[PDB]
């Protein structure tokens, strides 16, 4: 049981520091292509500096 | 890593091909000889594409 909650937990953990990974971390799941596929750019990449 | 290497690789190209684009527009319409006008054409190596 405590195996089990801590990797509910280390899952989580893992899925967040994912969703922070690329192109810049945000919600990049379809987000890639909605950029790509227009020319534009990611509002959070342009403020990322 | 490798996506985001790949990533930047395809934007660095895409705006060095924009600003070569760009530069090559004032030498449209150049006389010389039998010369009417000069382009930087760029592109991909589809061994590298790939």
């Amino acid at each position: 049981v405590e195996r089990d909650e801590v990797a509910a937990q280390k899952r989580e953990l893992e899925k967040q520091i994912e969703r922070l990974s690329q192109p810049s971390g945000a919600e990049d799941s379809r987000m890639i292509a909605l950029a790509e596929r227009f020319g534009g750019v990611l509002l959070s990449e342009i403020y990322d500096d | 890593s490798s996506k985001s290497v790949a990533n930047i690789i395809r934007k660095t190209i895409q705006r060095e091909q924009n600003r070569i684009r760009m530069l090559n527009q004032g030498l449209q319409a150049v006389s010389f000889g039998q010369v009417r006008g000069v382009r930087l054409n760029v592109n991909v190596r589809e061994s590298h594409a790939i």
